[PDB]
Protein backbone atom coordinates (compact mmCIF):
# COMPACT_ATOMS: atom_id res chain seq x y z
CA UNK A 1 0.00 0.00 0.00
CA UNK A 2 2.88 2.33 0.82
CA UNK A 3 4.46 1.15 -2.47
CA UNK A 4 1.39 2.23 -4.44
CA UNK A 5 1.29 5.44 -2.38
CA UNK A 6 4.85 6.35 -3.39
CA UNK A 7 4.03 6.11 -7.11
CA UNK A 8 1.01 8.40 -6.79
CA UNK A 9 1.59 11.40 -4.51
CA UNK A 10 5.34 11.57 -5.14
CA UNK A 11 6.31 9.80 -8.37
CA UNK A 12 2.95 10.77 -9.89
CA UNK A 13 2.13 7.77 -12.09
CA UNK A 14 -0.91 5.61 -12.85
CA UNK A 15 -1.03 2.67 -10.45
CA UNK A 16 -3.17 -0.43 -9.94
CA UNK A 17 -3.40 -2.49 -6.74
CA UNK A 18 -4.37 -6.16 -6.48
CA UNK A 19 -4.72 -8.26 -3.32
CA UNK A 20 -4.85 -12.06 -3.43
CA UNK A 21 -6.33 -14.42 -0.84
CA UNK A 22 -7.78 -11.81 1.52
CA UNK A 23 -9.24 -14.73 3.49
CA UNK A 24 -5.78 -15.86 4.53
CA UNK A 25 -5.01 -12.25 5.46
CA UNK A 26 -8.21 -12.30 7.52
CA UNK A 27 -7.19 -15.46 9.39
CA UNK A 28 -3.72 -13.93 9.79
CA UNK A 29 -5.35 -10.77 11.13
CA UNK A 30 -7.32 -13.08 13.45
CA UNK A 31 -4.14 -14.64 14.86
CA UNK A 32 -2.61 -11.16 15.09
CA UNK A 33 -5.67 -9.86 16.95
CA UNK A 34 -5.53 -12.91 19.21
CA UNK A 35 -1.89 -12.00 19.84
CA UNK A 36 -3.25 -9.31 22.17
CA UNK A 37 -4.95 -12.25 23.93
CA UNK A 38 -8.31 -10.53 23.55
CA UNK A 39 -11.57 -12.48 23.59
CA UNK A 40 -12.49 -12.77 19.90
CA UNK A 41 -15.81 -11.53 18.54
CA UNK A 42 -18.44 -13.25 16.42
CA UNK A 43 -17.13 -16.37 14.65
CA UNK A 44 -13.54 -15.70 15.75
CA UNK A 45 -12.94 -12.25 14.28
CA UNK A 46 -11.89 -8.89 15.78
CA UNK A 47 -14.59 -6.27 16.36
CA UNK A 48 -12.22 -3.64 14.97
CA UNK A 49 -12.18 -5.47 11.61
CA UNK A 50 -14.37 -2.71 10.17
CA UNK A 51 -11.58 -0.25 10.92
CA UNK A 52 -8.98 -2.83 9.81
CA UNK A 53 -10.52 -2.93 6.34
CA UNK A 54 -11.18 0.83 6.58
CA UNK A 55 -7.43 1.48 6.67
CA UNK A 56 -7.00 -0.83 3.67
CA UNK A 57 -9.62 -0.14 1.00
CA UNK A 58 -9.15 3.59 1.72
CA UNK A 59 -5.79 3.50 -0.04
CA UNK A 60 -7.50 3.83 -3.43
CA UNK A 61 -8.61 7.01 -5.19
CA UNK A 62 -7.74 10.01 -7.35
CA UNK A 63 -5.81 12.93 -5.86
CA UNK A 64 -6.56 16.58 -6.66
CA UNK A 65 -3.58 18.28 -8.30
CA UNK A 66 -1.80 14.96 -8.78
CA UNK A 67 -1.75 13.24 -12.17
CA UNK A 68 -0.92 9.85 -10.68
CA UNK A 69 -3.90 7.87 -9.42
CA UNK A 70 -4.03 4.57 -7.53
CA UNK A 71 -6.78 1.99 -8.10
CA UNK A 72 -7.32 -1.19 -6.09
CA UNK A 73 -9.22 -4.38 -6.87
CA UNK A 74 -8.89 -6.94 -4.02
CA UNK A 75 -9.87 -10.61 -4.13
CA UNK A 76 -11.41 -12.71 -1.34
CA UNK A 77 -12.71 -16.26 -0.89
CA UNK A 78 -16.23 -16.41 0.57
CA UNK A 79 -16.37 -18.89 3.49
CA UNK A 80 -17.99 -22.29 2.83
CA UNK A 81 -19.54 -20.85 -0.36
CA UNK A 82 -21.59 -18.40 1.72
CA UNK A 83 -22.24 -14.69 1.14
CA UNK A 84 -23.13 -14.28 4.82
CA UNK A 85 -19.41 -14.51 5.57
CA UNK A 86 -17.85 -11.77 7.74
CA UNK A 87 -15.38 -11.08 4.94
CA UNK A 88 -18.13 -10.59 2.32
CA UNK A 89 -20.26 -8.65 4.81
CA UNK A 90 -17.30 -6.37 5.65
CA UNK A 91 -16.25 -5.64 2.06
CA UNK A 92 -19.91 -5.37 1.03
CA UNK A 93 -21.00 -2.02 2.44
CA UNK A 94 -17.43 -0.67 2.27
CA UNK A 95 -16.25 -1.35 -1.29
CA UNK A 96 -18.12 -0.09 -4.36
CA UNK A 97 -19.81 -2.93 -6.23
CA UNK A 98 -18.78 -6.58 -6.12
CA UNK A 99 -17.49 -9.17 -8.59
CA UNK A 100 -18.58 -12.65 -7.54
CA UNK A 101 -17.92 -16.13 -8.93
CA UNK A 102 -20.53 -18.69 -9.98
CA UNK A 103 -19.61 -22.23 -8.95
CA UNK A 104 -21.93 -23.50 -11.68
CA UNK A 105 -20.02 -21.73 -14.47
CA UNK A 106 -16.65 -22.91 -13.12
CA UNK A 107 -17.83 -26.54 -12.80
CA UNK A 108 -19.44 -26.66 -16.24
CA UNK A 109 -16.07 -26.52 -17.98
CA UNK A 110 -16.37 -22.96 -19.28
CA UNK A 111 -14.47 -19.68 -19.05
CA UNK A 112 -14.39 -17.02 -16.25
CA UNK A 113 -17.37 -17.63 -13.97
CA UNK A 114 -18.54 -14.15 -12.96
CA UNK A 115 -22.31 -14.28 -12.44
CA UNK A 116 -23.92 -11.58 -14.59
CA UNK A 117 -26.56 -10.87 -11.95
CA UNK A 118 -23.99 -10.23 -9.12
CA UNK A 119 -21.44 -8.36 -11.26
CA UNK A 120 -21.63 -4.61 -10.58
CA UNK A 121 -19.44 -1.50 -10.34
CA UNK A 122 -20.30 1.90 -8.86
CA UNK A 123 -17.79 3.78 -10.99
CA UNK A 124 -19.29 2.19 -14.12
CA UNK A 125 -20.95 5.57 -14.71
CA UNK A 126 -17.59 7.33 -15.14
CA UNK A 127 -15.75 4.53 -16.97
CA UNK A 128 -17.99 4.37 -20.05
CA UNK A 129 -19.47 6.68 -22.66
CA UNK A 130 -18.03 8.66 -25.56
CA UNK A 131 -14.53 9.85 -24.68
CA UNK A 132 -14.25 7.37 -21.82
CA UNK A 133 -14.88 3.90 -23.25
CA UNK A 134 -17.55 3.80 -25.96
CA UNK A 135 -21.03 5.12 -26.72
CA UNK A 136 -22.17 1.54 -27.32
CA UNK A 137 -21.05 0.51 -23.83
CA UNK A 138 -23.78 1.05 -21.22
CA UNK A 139 -26.93 0.48 -23.26
CA UNK A 140 -25.65 -2.73 -24.88
CA UNK A 141 -24.30 -3.86 -21.50
CA UNK A 142 -27.74 -3.52 -19.96
CA UNK A 143 -29.28 -5.15 -23.04
CA UNK A 144 -26.93 -8.15 -22.90
CA UNK A 145 -27.43 -8.49 -19.14
CA UNK A 146 -31.20 -8.35 -19.61
CA UNK A 147 -30.81 -10.94 -22.37
CA UNK A 148 -28.91 -13.27 -20.03
CA UNK A 149 -31.40 -12.76 -17.19
CA UNK A 150 -34.54 -13.18 -19.28
CA UNK A 151 -32.66 -16.03 -20.93
CA UNK A 152 -32.31 -17.71 -17.54
CA UNK A 153 -35.99 -17.13 -16.77
CA UNK A 154 -36.76 -18.70 -20.14
CA UNK A 155 -34.31 -21.49 -19.27
CA UNK A 156 -36.40 -22.34 -16.23
CA UNK A 157 -39.72 -21.85 -18.08
CA UNK A 158 -38.62 -24.13 -20.93
CA UNK A 159 -37.49 -26.62 -18.28
CA UNK A 160 -41.10 -26.58 -17.13
CA UNK A 161 -43.49 -26.66 -20.09
CA UNK A 162 -40.92 -27.71 -22.69
CA UNK A 163 -39.56 -26.15 -25.88
CA UNK A 164 -42.86 -26.39 -27.76
CA UNK A 165 -44.25 -23.58 -25.61
CA UNK A 166 -41.33 -21.29 -26.41
CA UNK A 167 -42.52 -17.75 -27.14
CA UNK A 168 -40.93 -15.04 -29.29
CA UNK A 169 -39.01 -13.26 -26.55
CA UNK A 170 -38.62 -16.65 -24.85
CA UNK A 171 -36.84 -18.37 -27.75
CA UNK A 172 -34.92 -15.15 -28.51
CA UNK A 173 -33.72 -15.13 -24.92
CA UNK A 174 -32.90 -18.86 -25.24
CA UNK A 175 -30.57 -18.30 -28.17
CA UNK A 176 -29.25 -15.10 -26.54
CA UNK A 177 -28.52 -16.94 -23.28
CA UNK A 178 -26.90 -19.95 -24.95
CA UNK A 179 -24.73 -17.61 -27.02
CA UNK A 180 -23.86 -15.19 -24.21
CA UNK A 181 -22.93 -18.18 -22.03
CA UNK A 182 -20.83 -20.11 -24.54
CA UNK A 183 -19.30 -17.08 -26.29
CA UNK A 184 -19.64 -13.73 -24.51
CA UNK A 185 -18.73 -15.41 -21.23
CA UNK A 186 -15.80 -17.15 -22.89
CA UNK A 187 -12.67 -14.96 -22.77
CA UNK A 188 -9.45 -16.93 -22.29
CA UNK A 189 -6.69 -17.96 -19.88
CA UNK A 190 -4.07 -15.37 -20.81
CA UNK A 191 -6.40 -13.76 -23.34
CA UNK A 192 -7.06 -10.03 -23.20
CA UNK A 193 -9.48 -8.50 -25.72
CA UNK A 194 -9.77 -4.76 -26.39
CA UNK A 195 -12.83 -2.71 -25.42
CA UNK A 196 -13.54 -2.22 -29.12
CA UNK A 197 -13.52 -6.00 -29.53
CA UNK A 198 -15.96 -6.15 -26.63
CA UNK A 199 -18.39 -3.59 -28.12
CA UNK A 200 -18.15 -5.19 -31.56
CA UNK A 201 -18.64 -8.74 -30.27
CA UNK A 202 -21.54 -7.41 -28.18
CA UNK A 203 -23.35 -5.70 -31.03
CA UNK A 204 -22.66 -8.70 -33.28
CA UNK A 205 -23.85 -11.29 -30.75
CA UNK A 206 -26.90 -9.19 -29.87
CA UNK A 207 -27.54 -8.89 -33.60
CA UNK A 208 -29.02 -12.40 -33.40
CA UNK A 209 -32.17 -10.70 -32.13
CA UNK A 210 -34.04 -8.22 -34.34
CA UNK A 211 -33.93 -4.42 -34.03
CA UNK A 212 -37.17 -4.25 -32.03
CA UNK A 213 -36.33 -7.30 -29.90
CA UNK A 214 -34.21 -5.10 -27.64
CA UNK A 215 -36.14 -2.56 -25.60
CA UNK A 216 -32.88 -1.77 -23.83
CA UNK A 217 -31.52 0.10 -26.86
CA UNK A 218 -31.81 3.81 -27.70
CA UNK A 219 -32.85 5.00 -31.19
CA UNK A 220 -29.77 7.17 -31.77
CA UNK A 221 -27.52 4.31 -30.70
CA UNK A 222 -29.38 1.80 -32.90
CA UNK A 223 -29.08 4.08 -35.94
CA UNK A 224 -25.42 5.01 -35.36
CA UNK A 225 -24.16 1.55 -34.31
CA UNK A 226 -25.95 -1.39 -35.95
CA UNK A 227 -24.33 -2.17 -39.31
CA UNK B 1 -38.95 -22.74 -69.09
CA UNK B 2 -36.33 -24.60 -71.15
CA UNK B 3 -34.94 -26.34 -68.06
CA UNK B 4 -38.50 -27.01 -66.87
CA UNK B 5 -39.56 -28.59 -70.18
CA UNK B 6 -36.27 -30.50 -70.47
CA UNK B 7 -36.67 -31.83 -66.91
CA UNK B 8 -40.25 -32.78 -67.78
CA UNK B 9 -38.92 -34.43 -70.96
CA UNK B 10 -37.40 -37.89 -71.42
CA UNK B 11 -33.92 -39.19 -72.30
CA UNK B 12 -32.55 -42.60 -73.33
CA UNK B 13 -29.07 -42.16 -71.84
CA UNK B 14 -28.67 -42.18 -68.07
CA UNK B 15 -25.94 -39.53 -68.18
CA UNK B 16 -28.13 -37.18 -70.24
CA UNK B 17 -31.06 -37.36 -67.81
CA UNK B 18 -28.85 -37.15 -64.70
CA UNK B 19 -26.96 -34.14 -66.08
CA UNK B 20 -30.35 -32.67 -67.05
CA UNK B 21 -31.70 -32.89 -63.50
CA UNK B 22 -28.38 -31.65 -62.11
CA UNK B 23 -28.21 -28.67 -64.50
CA UNK B 24 -31.87 -27.80 -63.91
CA UNK B 25 -31.30 -27.98 -60.14
CA UNK B 26 -28.12 -25.91 -60.49
CA UNK B 27 -30.01 -23.24 -62.45
CA UNK B 28 -32.99 -23.28 -60.08
CA UNK B 29 -30.54 -22.92 -57.20
CA UNK B 30 -29.40 -19.37 -57.99
CA UNK B 31 -32.43 -18.42 -60.11
CA UNK B 32 -34.70 -18.44 -57.05
CA UNK B 33 -32.34 -15.87 -55.56
CA UNK B 34 -32.44 -12.56 -57.41
CA UNK B 35 -35.05 -11.39 -55.89
CA UNK B 36 -34.28 -13.91 -53.17
CA UNK B 37 -37.19 -16.19 -52.31
CA UNK B 38 -34.90 -18.14 -49.97
CA UNK B 39 -34.49 -14.89 -48.05
CA UNK B 40 -38.08 -15.24 -46.83
CA UNK B 41 -37.47 -18.96 -46.30
CA UNK B 42 -34.85 -18.06 -43.70
CA UNK B 43 -37.41 -15.89 -41.90
CA UNK B 44 -39.99 -18.69 -42.01
CA UNK B 45 -37.51 -21.32 -40.83
CA UNK B 46 -36.31 -18.98 -38.08
CA UNK B 47 -39.99 -18.13 -37.54
CA UNK B 48 -39.05 -14.45 -37.37
CA UNK B 49 -40.14 -11.91 -39.97
CA UNK B 50 -39.22 -8.26 -40.48
CA UNK B 51 -39.79 -5.15 -42.56
CA UNK B 52 -38.93 -5.92 -46.18
CA UNK B 53 -40.77 -5.34 -49.43
CA UNK B 54 -41.00 -9.13 -50.08
CA UNK B 55 -44.81 -9.42 -50.13
CA UNK B 56 -45.12 -5.70 -50.86
CA UNK B 57 -43.35 -5.70 -54.23
CA UNK B 58 -45.48 -7.32 -56.93
CA UNK B 59 -42.34 -8.46 -58.75
CA UNK B 60 -41.09 -10.42 -55.75
CA UNK B 61 -44.57 -11.92 -55.49
CA UNK B 62 -44.39 -12.96 -59.17
CA UNK B 63 -40.87 -14.40 -58.77
CA UNK B 64 -41.71 -16.83 -55.97
CA UNK B 65 -45.27 -17.33 -57.27
CA UNK B 66 -44.32 -20.60 -58.95
CA UNK B 67 -42.59 -21.84 -55.77
CA UNK B 68 -45.65 -21.13 -53.60
CA UNK B 69 -47.14 -24.61 -54.10
CA UNK B 70 -44.97 -27.68 -54.69
CA UNK B 71 -46.31 -30.85 -53.06
CA UNK B 72 -49.76 -30.49 -51.50
CA UNK B 73 -49.01 -26.77 -51.08
CA UNK B 74 -45.89 -27.52 -49.05
CA UNK B 75 -44.70 -23.90 -49.06
CA UNK B 76 -48.23 -22.70 -48.32
CA UNK B 77 -48.51 -25.25 -45.52
CA UNK B 78 -45.21 -23.95 -44.14
CA UNK B 79 -46.66 -20.46 -44.50
CA UNK B 80 -49.81 -21.23 -42.49
CA UNK B 81 -48.02 -23.41 -39.93
CA UNK B 82 -46.29 -20.37 -38.39
CA UNK B 83 -49.45 -18.29 -37.95
CA UNK B 84 -51.41 -21.34 -36.76
CA UNK B 85 -48.66 -22.09 -34.23
CA UNK B 86 -48.77 -18.41 -33.26
CA UNK B 87 -52.51 -18.94 -32.79
CA UNK B 88 -53.35 -22.20 -30.98
CA UNK B 89 -50.42 -21.81 -28.59
CA UNK B 90 -48.63 -18.67 -27.49
CA UNK B 91 -50.77 -16.05 -29.25
CA UNK B 92 -49.54 -13.18 -27.10
CA UNK B 93 -49.78 -9.97 -29.10
CA UNK B 94 -47.01 -7.52 -28.21
CA UNK B 95 -44.28 -5.92 -30.35
CA UNK B 96 -42.62 -8.59 -32.54
CA UNK B 97 -45.33 -11.28 -32.69
CA UNK B 98 -47.98 -8.75 -33.77
CA UNK B 99 -46.10 -7.22 -36.71
CA UNK B 100 -44.84 -10.66 -37.73
CA UNK B 101 -48.30 -12.28 -37.69
CA UNK B 102 -49.66 -9.20 -39.48
CA UNK B 103 -46.98 -9.43 -42.16
CA UNK B 104 -47.81 -13.14 -42.43
CA UNK B 105 -51.47 -12.19 -42.78
CA UNK B 106 -50.78 -9.75 -45.62
CA UNK B 107 -48.37 -12.18 -47.30
CA UNK B 108 -50.80 -15.10 -47.04
CA UNK B 109 -53.41 -12.64 -48.32
CA UNK B 110 -51.40 -11.77 -51.43
CA UNK B 111 -50.85 -15.52 -51.82
CA UNK B 112 -54.55 -16.47 -51.66
CA UNK B 113 -55.29 -13.54 -53.98
CA UNK B 114 -52.69 -14.93 -56.39
CA UNK B 115 -53.66 -18.58 -56.01
CA UNK B 116 -57.42 -19.16 -56.37
CA UNK B 117 -57.02 -22.85 -55.55
CA UNK B 118 -55.24 -21.92 -52.30
CA UNK B 119 -58.55 -21.42 -50.50
CA UNK B 120 -59.40 -25.14 -50.15
CA UNK B 121 -56.45 -25.55 -47.76
CA UNK B 122 -57.23 -22.57 -45.50
CA UNK B 123 -60.54 -24.14 -44.46
CA UNK B 124 -59.03 -27.56 -43.72
CA UNK B 125 -55.98 -26.12 -41.96
CA UNK B 126 -58.14 -24.18 -39.53
CA UNK B 127 -56.82 -21.03 -41.17
CA UNK B 128 -60.22 -19.62 -42.09
CA UNK B 129 -61.20 -19.70 -38.41
CA UNK B 130 -57.88 -18.22 -37.18
CA UNK B 131 -58.13 -15.49 -39.84
CA UNK B 132 -61.71 -14.76 -38.84
CA UNK B 133 -60.64 -14.86 -35.18
CA UNK B 134 -57.98 -12.34 -36.10
CA UNK B 135 -60.75 -9.87 -36.95
CA UNK B 136 -60.68 -8.53 -33.39
CA UNK B 137 -57.16 -7.78 -32.16
CA UNK B 138 -55.35 -5.36 -29.86
CA UNK B 139 -53.65 -3.45 -32.67
CA UNK B 140 -55.47 -1.53 -35.38
CA UNK B 141 -52.81 -2.63 -37.87
CA UNK B 142 -53.22 -6.31 -37.06
CA UNK B 143 -56.99 -5.91 -37.32
CA UNK B 144 -56.55 -4.07 -40.63
CA UNK B 145 -54.40 -6.78 -42.18
CA UNK B 146 -56.68 -9.49 -40.76
CA UNK B 147 -59.77 -7.73 -42.11
CA UNK B 148 -57.94 -7.37 -45.42
CA UNK B 149 -57.40 -11.15 -45.44
CA UNK B 150 -61.03 -11.61 -44.39
CA UNK B 151 -62.18 -9.55 -47.38
CA UNK B 152 -59.66 -11.58 -49.39
CA UNK B 153 -61.37 -14.84 -48.44
CA UNK B 154 -64.53 -12.85 -49.16
CA UNK B 155 -63.12 -11.82 -52.53
CA UNK B 156 -64.02 -15.14 -54.13
CA UNK B 157 -67.07 -17.10 -52.95
CA UNK C 1 -59.09 -32.29 -22.14
CA UNK C 2 -60.36 -28.79 -21.38
CA UNK C 3 -62.20 -30.01 -18.29
CA UNK C 4 -59.14 -31.82 -17.00
CA UNK C 5 -57.08 -28.76 -17.98
CA UNK C 6 -59.26 -26.82 -15.57
CA UNK C 7 -59.00 -29.38 -12.78
CA UNK C 8 -55.23 -29.63 -13.08
CA UNK C 9 -55.05 -25.84 -13.31
CA UNK C 10 -56.89 -25.77 -10.01
CA UNK C 11 -54.30 -28.16 -8.62
CA UNK C 12 -51.57 -25.78 -9.70
CA UNK C 13 -53.45 -22.91 -8.09
CA UNK C 14 -53.70 -24.96 -4.92
CA UNK C 15 -49.93 -25.34 -4.94
CA UNK C 16 -49.69 -21.59 -5.38
CA UNK C 17 -51.96 -21.27 -2.34
CA UNK C 18 -49.63 -23.50 -0.34
CA UNK C 19 -46.45 -21.88 -1.62
CA UNK C 20 -47.76 -18.41 -0.78
CA UNK C 21 -48.81 -17.86 2.83
CA UNK C 22 -48.13 -21.41 3.98
CA UNK C 23 -44.77 -22.83 2.94
CA UNK C 24 -43.07 -19.45 2.63
CA UNK C 25 -44.27 -18.25 6.06
CA UNK C 26 -43.39 -21.58 7.69
CA UNK C 27 -39.88 -21.45 6.26
CA UNK C 28 -39.59 -17.80 7.37
CA UNK C 29 -40.63 -18.61 10.95
CA UNK C 30 -38.34 -21.67 11.03
CA UNK C 31 -35.38 -19.63 9.75
CA UNK C 32 -36.09 -16.79 12.18
CA UNK C 33 -36.47 -19.03 15.26
CA UNK C 34 -33.38 -21.03 14.27
CA UNK C 35 -31.47 -17.76 13.76
CA UNK C 36 -32.55 -16.52 17.20
CA UNK C 37 -31.65 -19.82 18.91
CA UNK C 38 -28.27 -20.01 17.18
CA UNK C 39 -27.39 -16.34 17.78
CA UNK C 40 -28.45 -16.67 21.42
CA UNK C 41 -26.34 -19.82 21.88
CA UNK C 42 -23.39 -18.03 20.29
CA UNK C 43 -24.08 -15.14 22.68
CA UNK C 44 -23.97 -17.50 25.67
CA UNK C 45 -20.76 -19.13 24.47
CA UNK C 46 -19.31 -15.65 23.85
CA UNK C 47 -20.31 -14.74 27.40
CA UNK C 48 -18.45 -17.81 28.71
CA UNK C 49 -15.42 -16.81 26.64
CA UNK C 50 -15.65 -13.21 27.87
CA UNK C 51 -15.74 -14.47 31.46
CA UNK D 1 -58.29 -44.41 -20.87
CA UNK D 2 -56.10 -46.37 -23.30
CA UNK D 3 -58.68 -49.16 -23.20
CA UNK D 4 -61.41 -46.73 -24.25
CA UNK D 5 -61.89 -47.14 -28.00
CA UNK D 6 -65.61 -47.88 -28.39
CA UNK D 7 -68.46 -45.38 -28.66
CA UNK D 8 -71.78 -45.81 -26.82
CA UNK D 9 -74.92 -43.95 -27.87
CA UNK D 10 -78.24 -42.98 -26.30
CA UNK D 11 -80.41 -41.04 -28.75
CA UNK D 12 -83.65 -40.91 -30.76
CA UNK D 13 -84.50 -42.88 -33.92
CA UNK D 14 -83.00 -40.54 -36.53
CA UNK D 15 -79.77 -39.96 -34.60
CA UNK D 16 -79.32 -43.67 -33.82
CA UNK D 17 -79.93 -44.58 -37.46
CA UNK D 18 -77.48 -41.96 -38.73
CA UNK D 19 -74.72 -42.82 -36.26
CA UNK D 20 -75.13 -46.56 -36.80
CA UNK D 21 -75.08 -45.88 -40.56
CA UNK D 22 -71.77 -44.05 -40.15
CA UNK D 23 -70.38 -47.31 -38.79
CA UNK D 24 -69.85 -46.35 -35.16
CA UNK D 25 -72.02 -49.20 -33.90
CA UNK D 26 -70.51 -52.43 -32.60
CA UNK D 27 -71.81 -55.56 -30.87
CA UNK D 28 -69.53 -57.55 -28.57
CA UNK D 29 -70.06 -61.18 -29.69
CA UNK D 30 -69.08 -62.70 -26.34
CA UNK D 31 -71.18 -60.46 -24.10
CA UNK D 32 -73.93 -60.06 -26.73
CA UNK D 33 -74.13 -56.44 -25.55
CA UNK D 34 -74.47 -53.58 -28.03
CA UNK D 35 -72.95 -50.10 -28.24
CA UNK D 36 -76.18 -48.58 -29.56
CA UNK D 37 -79.74 -48.35 -28.25
CA UNK D 38 -82.64 -46.50 -29.86
CA UNK D 39 -84.38 -44.20 -27.40
CA UNK D 40 -87.91 -42.84 -27.14
CA UNK D 41 -88.91 -39.84 -25.02
CA UNK D 42 -92.32 -41.25 -24.11
CA UNK D 43 -91.43 -44.92 -23.68
CA UNK D 44 -87.98 -45.04 -22.09
CA UNK D 45 -88.12 -44.59 -18.31
CA UNK D 46 -85.84 -42.18 -16.42
CA UNK D 47 -84.56 -45.03 -14.24
CA UNK D 48 -83.36 -46.94 -17.29
CA UNK D 49 -81.70 -43.77 -18.58
CA UNK D 50 -79.85 -43.23 -15.30
CA UNK D 51 -78.98 -46.94 -15.20
CA UNK D 52 -77.57 -46.85 -18.73
CA UNK D 53 -75.68 -43.66 -17.91
CA UNK D 54 -74.05 -45.09 -14.77
CA UNK D 55 -73.26 -48.39 -16.51
CA UNK D 56 -71.69 -46.75 -19.57
CA UNK D 57 -69.77 -44.25 -17.44
CA UNK D 58 -68.44 -46.39 -14.58
CA UNK D 59 -69.21 -50.08 -15.15
CA UNK D 60 -67.31 -50.23 -18.45
CA UNK D 61 -63.58 -49.56 -18.81
CA UNK D 62 -63.83 -49.57 -22.61
CA UNK D 63 -66.16 -46.61 -23.22
CA UNK D 64 -64.47 -43.62 -24.87
CA UNK D 65 -67.36 -41.38 -25.91
CA UNK D 66 -71.04 -41.37 -24.94
CA UNK D 67 -73.41 -39.68 -27.39
CA UNK D 68 -76.71 -38.29 -26.13
CA UNK D 69 -79.62 -36.37 -27.63
CA UNK D 70 -80.25 -32.95 -26.06
CA UNK D 71 -83.92 -33.83 -25.54
CA UNK D 72 -82.81 -37.02 -23.78
CA UNK D 73 -80.01 -35.26 -21.86
CA UNK D 74 -82.47 -32.76 -20.38
CA UNK D 75 -84.34 -35.60 -18.65
CA UNK D 76 -81.17 -36.58 -16.78
CA UNK D 77 -79.52 -33.16 -16.56
CA UNK D 78 -78.96 -33.89 -12.86
CA UNK D 79 -76.92 -37.04 -13.51
CA UNK D 80 -75.17 -35.28 -16.40
CA UNK D 81 -74.08 -32.35 -14.23
CA UNK D 82 -73.12 -34.87 -11.55
CA UNK D 83 -70.63 -36.41 -13.99
CA UNK D 84 -67.35 -34.51 -13.68
CA UNK D 85 -64.87 -37.11 -14.92
CA UNK D 86 -62.86 -36.29 -18.05
CA UNK D 87 -63.74 -39.69 -19.50
CA UNK D 88 -66.04 -40.33 -21.17
CA UNK D 89 -66.21 -36.86 -22.74
CA UNK D 90 -69.68 -35.34 -22.58
CA UNK D 91 -71.17 -33.80 -25.72
CA UNK D 92 -74.83 -32.81 -25.97
CA UNK D 93 -76.20 -32.92 -29.52
CA UNK D 94 -79.66 -32.12 -30.97
CA UNK D 95 -82.30 -34.60 -32.13
CA UNK D 96 -85.31 -34.57 -34.45
CA UNK D 97 -87.99 -32.09 -33.29
CA UNK D 98 -85.60 -31.06 -30.51
CA UNK D 99 -82.94 -28.47 -31.46
CA UNK D 100 -79.76 -28.14 -29.39
CA UNK D 101 -80.02 -25.84 -26.38
CA UNK D 102 -76.56 -24.66 -25.22
CA UNK D 103 -77.63 -24.06 -21.61
CA UNK D 104 -79.26 -27.50 -21.50
CA UNK D 105 -75.90 -29.26 -21.83
CA UNK D 106 -74.73 -29.89 -18.27
CA UNK D 107 -71.00 -29.92 -19.06
CA UNK D 108 -71.31 -26.90 -21.36
CA UNK D 109 -73.35 -25.19 -18.63
CA UNK D 110 -70.52 -25.87 -16.19
CA UNK D 111 -68.06 -24.36 -18.68
CA UNK D 112 -70.38 -21.39 -19.23
CA UNK D 113 -70.21 -20.41 -15.56
CA UNK D 114 -67.08 -18.36 -14.70
CA UNK D 115 -66.63 -18.06 -18.51
CA UNK E 1 -46.26 -20.84 12.77
CA UNK E 2 -43.72 -23.67 12.99
CA UNK E 3 -40.70 -23.49 15.30
CA UNK E 4 -37.99 -26.09 15.92
CA UNK E 5 -36.31 -25.94 19.34
CA UNK E 6 -33.04 -27.64 18.37
CA UNK E 7 -31.11 -26.22 15.39
CA UNK E 8 -27.53 -26.45 14.15
CA UNK E 9 -26.71 -24.07 11.29
CA UNK E 10 -26.65 -26.58 8.45
CA UNK E 11 -30.37 -27.02 9.07
CA UNK E 12 -30.73 -23.28 8.43
CA UNK E 13 -29.05 -23.73 5.04
CA UNK E 14 -31.29 -26.68 4.15
CA UNK E 15 -34.42 -24.76 5.14
CA UNK E 16 -33.26 -21.62 3.28
CA UNK E 17 -32.43 -23.58 0.13
CA UNK E 18 -35.70 -25.52 0.33
CA UNK E 19 -37.52 -22.18 0.74
CA UNK E 20 -35.92 -20.44 -2.22
CA UNK E 21 -36.39 -23.59 -4.32
CA UNK E 22 -40.04 -23.95 -3.37
CA UNK E 23 -40.38 -20.25 -4.23
CA UNK E 24 -38.97 -20.85 -7.72
CA UNK E 25 -41.24 -23.88 -8.00
CA UNK E 26 -44.12 -21.61 -7.03
CA UNK E 27 -43.20 -19.21 -9.82
CA UNK E 28 -43.04 -22.11 -12.30
CA UNK E 29 -46.43 -23.41 -11.16
CA UNK E 30 -47.81 -19.86 -11.47
CA UNK E 31 -46.65 -19.27 -15.04
CA UNK E 32 -47.82 -22.80 -15.85
CA UNK E 33 -51.21 -21.90 -14.37
CA UNK E 34 -51.29 -18.79 -16.57
CA UNK E 35 -50.57 -20.74 -19.76
CA UNK E 36 -52.95 -23.57 -18.80
CA UNK E 37 -55.63 -20.96 -18.12
CA UNK E 38 -55.14 -19.34 -21.53
CA UNK E 39 -55.17 -22.74 -23.24
CA UNK E 40 -58.28 -23.87 -21.35
CA UNK E 41 -59.91 -20.55 -22.30
CA UNK E 42 -59.22 -21.06 -26.01
CA UNK E 43 -60.42 -24.64 -25.61
CA UNK E 44 -63.55 -23.26 -23.94
CA UNK E 45 -64.40 -20.86 -26.76
CA UNK E 46 -63.64 -23.72 -29.13
CA UNK E 47 -65.94 -25.93 -27.03
CA UNK E 48 -68.89 -23.54 -27.29
CA UNK E 49 -68.17 -23.13 -31.00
Amino acid sequence: LTTAEYLAYQTERHVLTILTDMSSYADALREVSAAREEVPGRRGYPGYMYTDLSTIYERAGRVEGRNGSITQIPILTMPNDDITHPIPDLTGYITEGQIFVDRQLHNKGIYPPINVLPSLSRLMKSAIGEGMTRKDHGDVSNQLYAKYAIGKDAAAMKAVVGEEALSIEDKLSLEFLEKFEKTFITQGAYEDRTVFESLDQAWSLLRIYPKEMLNRISPKILDEFYD
Amino acid sequence: PTVQSLSERKYSDEELRQDISNLKEILENEYQELTSFDEYVAELDSKLLCWSPPHVDNGFWSDNIDEFKKDNYKIFRQLIELLQAKVRNGDVNAKQEKIIIQVALNDITHVVELLPESIDVLDKTGGKADIMELLNHSDSRVKYEALKATQAIIGYT
Amino acid sequence: AFIILDEVIKVTNRRVNAIEHVIIPRTENTIAYINSELDELDREEFYRLKK
Amino acid sequence: AEKRTLIAVIADEDTTTGLLLAGIGQITPETQEKNFFVYQEGKTTKEEITDKFNHFTEERDDIAILLINQHIAENIRARVDSFTNAFPAILEIPSKDHPYDPEKDSVLKRVRKLF
Amino acid sequence: NREQVFPTRMTLGLMKTKLKGANQGYSLLKRKSEALTKRFRDITKRIDD
